[PDB]
């Protein structure tokens, strides 16, 4: 990958989302997209966001993955790395990370993830895992 | 189908 794929050009497909990871009001989830250059149906775009409505702000957000050795997984910088507090008069804020997938062999998608955030005087380190992909032949028709 | 490692993106 020196291949980028900028948000404004994904179109969201009718895949419901997933979520990864749900606690201390921190949430992340998984919107899938088809690729939208032309030329490459073994690629997924997978639109991670990353929520809050901790009642203290999060900062120091890594997410990470790890996909099997016969795909590759490249994840964009991501929008941003702290989320204010919860405010009931404000529009709640989002952190958007773009995250590639190449499945050339066109196996099972599964997917390791590390998460370290910081809230108050908390660090929090998950590790865990994801596997409600969508089937990997579909990836050129959403 | 053994997995790669740990990716992120460039800070």
């Amino acid at each position: 990958a020196s291949i980028t794929v900028p948000l404004e050009s994904i179109k969201p497909s009718n895949i419901l989302p997933v979520t990864v990871y749900d606690q201390h009001g921190f949430r992340i989830l998984f919107h899938f997209a088809r690729d939208p250059l032309p030329g490459r149906s073994d690629v997924l775009v997978v639109v991670v966001s990353m929520l809050s409505t901790a009642p203290q702000p999060i900062r120091n957000i890594v997410f990470q993955s790890a996909v099997p050795k016969v795909m590759k997984v490249k994840l964009q910088p991501p929008s941003g790395t702290e989320l204010p507090a919860f405010n009931p008069i404000v529009h709640p804020s989002a952190i958007t990370q773009v995250l590639l997938l190449a499945n050339p062999q066109k196996e099972k998608v599964r997917l390791r993830y590390k998460l370290t955030f910081t809230m108050g005087d908390q660090t929090y380190n998950e590790m865990g895992d994801v596997d409600q992909f969508p089937p990997p032949e579909t990836w050129g028709s959403l | 189908d053994d997995f790669g490692g740990f990716e992120a993106a460039e800070t």
